[PDB]
């Protein structure tokens, strides 16, 4: 399924994922397509920062769900 | 038979769509997404402003 990741600059990143994918795995995908190292990534969904060891399904992230991304400076 | 859409549009509701017809379900889904998207942006902005302050008191 695809999910969307919006940055604070208006940019939208499209990802191919599965519900059982870990947040860490999602961060690696973002690194593949945007070059951003995983440890700089802060992912947000439904009012929460996403923890690396949980799954997309743990947060009810479904098909066409949109997350937000902030970078550590 | 009276299992009409919960939004009173006149069409029949779907038990799988929590009592809504297709259109009303779709409208609710969009509004719910829009709200969480917007709120998640507010949070992200707050997080950015937190990063900017930590970077300032750093280097
Ligand atoms: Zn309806």
């Amino acid at each position: 399924m695809q999910i969307f990741v919006k940055t604070l600059t208006g940019k939208t990143i499209t990802l191919e994922v599965e519900p059982s994918d870990t947040i860490e795995n999602v961060k690696a995908k973002i690194q593949d397509k945007e070059g951003i190292p995983p440890d700089q990534q802060r992912l947000i969904f439904a009012g929460k920062q996403l923890e690396d060891g949980r799954t997309l399904s743990d947060y009810n992230i479904q098909k066409e769900s949109t997350l937000h991304l902030v970078l550590r400076l | 038979s009276e299992l009409l859409c919960k939004k009173g549009c006149g069409y029949y509701g779907n038990p799988a769509w929590q009592g809504f017809c297709s259109k009303c379900w779709r409208e609710e889904y969009h509004k719910a997404r829009q709200k969480q998207i917007q709120e998640d942006w507010e949070l992200a902005e707050r997080l950015q402003r937190e990063e900017e302050e930590a970077f300032a008191s750093s280097q």
